[PDB]
């Protein structure tokens, strides 16, 4: 139908070509769409090789026969995204067909240590007879992390919930971990800790009832 | 300068009918444009649903043709989508979009009327589930000395126990966007979601400026404006 590579890498400042191949491209002027996590698609190329006003000149397109291509010259960090090609089929009433998508990884971006903020349960939640510790983790790269919790200096695994990392707008990653307690557990302890392990190093934050 | 905004029900029961609206602003539906629908199942690619012209003509994806109806309303300046007999496969983000007049067939005298979608809505999340909808409990994440690091401080809002997705959060009714970070939700063991939203601010502004998080959970028609104050 309309096939493209699901995963393609390119180093910063270098050039990458993303190809789309299918019989519906013959005689057709393809269009291309960029999508970042948590956002709607954005048209980057239409009519084979035309750019909308807001799109940087390093984006360009071409096609011959059954194959179309999107080229990013000197790729920047903000080009990291999913790219979809688009055509209408030559049969029937010509329905719209999307390629399966290409995820563009841009290599050579700076690593980063996680930024960890730990909130105690709020006075309002405790008075609602619940208690949640909120450990917010941001600005780490690459996006692989593990989180452990401590009660005083003892491990606690009951009541832990932890998201998978998600890509931030600066291409770094974010995650969160919640510790559920009872109000009597929170107010009687000495402290609670969130330990965030990332690329061999660990950041631990501690809060106490006061 | 067309802008598009989706509006739909959030949750739809199995075998029920999905109903969505797209409000058109900065432009008129009574113009040469193909008002269109596209969807995106969680973690997957994009799928064209159909398009409509203001006179009434439509074209649909042949795999949805038997279940989809697209309609236009010139007086309200909006178009709409109905998807019947919904199942779990129909859980997705639904975008409305705009395509200029096009001519892609080989019988076209002109070949420069390319087909593309230049204007997109923000999307609306539809979930197909027999479970019931539940609105969120919102709690403040107050700033203090143990959330201040130098000239920077963190404060936020906890949004607990809601279903289905999504919840969107803004700050001061949109008058604060620098430093705002809404984290992706966690799917708890109970089947409910929770997320947090945090804003980093200069620590000299603590107590001298008002911070209010605006939590919206459209699937349960619930909004909560929560005042966040220092400990």
């Amino acid at each position: 139908e309309l096939t493209q590579d699901p995963a393609v890498s390119v180093a910063l400042g270098q050039t990458v070509r993303i190809t789309c191949q299918g019989d519906s491209l013959r005689g057709y002027y393809a269009s291309w769409y960029q999508q970042k996590p948590g956002q709607a698609p954005v048209l980057v190329i239409y009519g084979k090789n035309n750019r909308p006003s807001g799109i940087p000149d390093r984006f360009s397109g071409s096609s011959s026969g059954n194959t179309a291509s999107l080229t990013i010259t000197g790729a920047q960090a903000e080009d990291e995204a999913d790219y979809y090609c688009n055509s209408r089929d030559s049969s029937g009433n010509h329905p719209v067909v999307f390629g399966g998508g290409t995820k563009l990884t841009v290599l050579g971006q700076p690593k980063g240590a996680p930024s960890v903020t730990l909130f105690p349960p709020s006075s309002e939640e405790l008075q609602a007879n619940k208690a949640t510790l909120v450990c917010l983790i941001s600005d780490f790269y690459p996006g692989a992390v593990t989180v452990a919790w401590k009660a005083d200096s003892s491990p606690v695994k009951a009541g832990v919930e932890t998201t998978t990392p998600s890509k931030q707008s600066n291409n770094k990653y974010a995650a969160s971990s919640y510790l559920s307690l009872t109000p009597e557990q929170w107010k009687s302890h000495r402290s609670y800790s969130c330990q965030v392990t990332h690329e061999g190093s660990t950041v631990e934050k501690t809060v106490a009832p006061t | 300068q067309v802008q598009l905004q989706e509006s739909g029900p959030g949750l739809v029961k199995p075998s029920g009918t999905l109903s969505l609206t797209c409000a058109v602003s900065g432009g008129s539906i009574s113009s040469s444009n193909w008002w269109s629908w596209v969807r995106q199942p969680p973690g997957k690619g994009l799928e064209w649903i159909g398009e409509i012209y203001h006179g009434g003509s439509t074209n649909y994806n042949p795999s949805l043709k038997s279940r989809v109806t697209i309609s236009v309303d010139k007086s309200k300046n909006q178009f709409s989508l109905k998807l019947s007999s919904v199942t779990a496969a129909d859980t997705a983000v639904y975008y409305c979009a705009r395509a200029p007049p096009y001519c892609t067939s080989a019988s076209c005298p002109d070949d420069y009327y390319y087909y593309y979608m230049d204007v997109w809505g923000k999307g609306t999340t539809v979930t197909v589930s027999g479970a019931s909808t539940k609105g969120p409990s919102v709690f403040p994440l107050a700033p203090s000395s143990k959330s201040t690091s130098g000239g920077t401080a963190a404060l936020g809002c906890l949004v607990k126990d809601y279903f289905p997705e999504p919840v969107t959060v803004s700050w001061n009714s949109g008058a604060l966007t620098s430093g705002v970070h809404t984290f992706p939700a966690v799917l708890q063991s109970s089947g409910l979601y929770s997320l947090s939203s945090v804003v980093t601010v200069p620590s000299s502004s603590l107590g001298t400026q008002t911070y209010i998080c605006n939590v919206n959970h459209k699937p349960s028609n619930t909004k909560v404006d929560k005042r966040v104050e220092p400990k």
